[PDB]
């Protein structure tokens, strides 16, 4: 559940979130 | 922090804001040169903001100091968030003759039921988003292993614990990561993750700091 855990993280950086979600596809 | 209250300026003097274009994570000062945070908060160009209360208005007691090093735990697993801990070294020592002070490391791991203070500038809404100007606080108990594992089947390692309320309503949230869970004056947790925020049967999951005391002390000594 890669994308799910990217959203589970409790930071508030859009850049870190978008990086996490993109990396789930790679 | 959802369901919390305004702490009041510098009532949580070891709390820091990590700022890299904006506030994005918290951290805890553990001595004049070192801050503990979450590994998933790693990124370039971190400035540490100590003595902060209102993140948008300089008004006294703030110290803004660039990070010089960010050392992520060598076993951090970004897929599972196991070992979600990072140490940040400040480019210059903070001044503690001040409102700012450090938080002690634990001498043992805390027990279920123990009430802790969780704090941060993260989202204050249980759905939707609203980031506060001033630091928020929440008192929350450590939950039992079994209730934690029941809420997060297959996902809780020995380096994590849950704190909060199975009825929901009160929890940490996005923007709080890396910040403190302090229980009787000891740093026991680092805000790490959860399913949503303040949801039923979905308490916050926190890095279990008592497992890392020797790694922390050795890292500080060698860097
Ligand atoms: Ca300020």
């Amino acid at each position: 559940q890669c994308k799910v855990m990217c959203y589970a993280q409790r930071h508030s950086s859009p850049e870190l979130l978008r990086r996490c979600l993109d990396n789930c596809e790679k | 922090i959802v369901g919390g209250y305004t702490c009041g300026a510098n009532t949580v003097p070891y709390q820091v804001s990590l700022n890299s274009g904006y506030h994005f994570c918290g951290g805890s000062l553990i001595n004049s040169q070192w801050v503990v945070s979450a590994a998933h908060c790693y990124k370039s160009g971190i400035q540490v903001r100590l003595g902060e209360d209102n993140i948008n208005v300089v008004e006294g007691n703030e110290q803004f100091i660039s990070a010089s090093k960010s050392i992520v735990h060598p076993s951090y697993n970004s897929n599972t968030l196991n070992n979600d801990i990072m140490l940040i070294k400040l480019k210059s020592a903070a001044s503690l003759n001040s409102r700012v002070a450090s938080i002690s490391l634990p001498t043992s791991c805390a027990s279920a039921g123990t009430q802790c203070l969780i704090s941060g500038w993260g989202n204050t809404k249980s759905s939707g988003t609203s980031y506060p100007d001033v630091l928020k606080c929440l008192k929350a108990p450590i939950l039992s292993d079994s209730s934690c594992k029941s809420a997060y089947p297959g996902q809780i390692t020995s380096n994590m614990f849950c704190a909060g309320y199975l009825e929901g309503g009160k929890d940490s949230c996005q923007g709080d990561s890396g910040g403190p869970v302090v229980c009787s004056g000891k740093l026991q947790g680092i805000v790490s993750w959860g399913s949503g925020c303040a949801q039923k049967n979905k308490p916050g999951v926190y890095t279990k700091v008592c497992n890392y005391v020797s790694w922390i002390k050795q890292t500080i000594a060698s860097n």
